[PDB]
């Protein structure tokens, strides 16, 4: 199982080169729209270099109930955890 | 007098207008490119995103 530090950490390197937030932002308490400033409109970018980095298509079905970072943690998790198949092969 | 005459020809080169070819192959060069924008486009909608 990925940990929360780690999935933190890769989220972070995607937010900071989407739109320039520094990391030292992202904590598992943050808004993505009140606290830090991004619109939809950069949470599809980020959506999609997610899936341009590690294999992960989260649909847009899901990509409106993550709120704060705890919930992207939480959604990472279960769905690493209820599926075996994560290759994880670079 | 008969004879005389002054016959010039005016250079209307500019002045055309195109026949039924130039307009059959004018107006099949707009359908089929956007048939394939179209195209390109269902090809692109395969990542489940509208």
């Amino acid at each position: 199982a990925a940990t929360q530090e780690e999935i933190i950490a890769g989220l972070a390197e995607i937010i900071e080169e989407v739109t320039g937030i520094e990391p030292s932002e992202v904590t598992p308490e943050k808004s993505f729209v009140d606290d830090l400033d991004i619109d939809s409109l950069s949470m599809v970018e980020i959506a999609v270099q997610t899936e341009d980095k590690y294999g992960v298509k989260i649909p847009d079905e899901d990509l409106a109930g993550l709120r704060t970072v705890g919930d992207v943690v939480a959604y990472i998790q279960k769905l690493e955890e209820e599926n075996p198949e994560a290759a994880a092969a670079l | 007098p008969q004879g005389l005459s002054v016959s010039a020809e005016i250079d209307t080169r500019f002045t055309t207008h195109p026949t039924a070819l130039k307009l059959a192959a004018m107006l099949l060069a707009i359908v089929s490119t956007v048939i394939a924008l179209l195209a390109l486009w269902r090809l692109d909608r395969l990542d489940g995103r509208r």
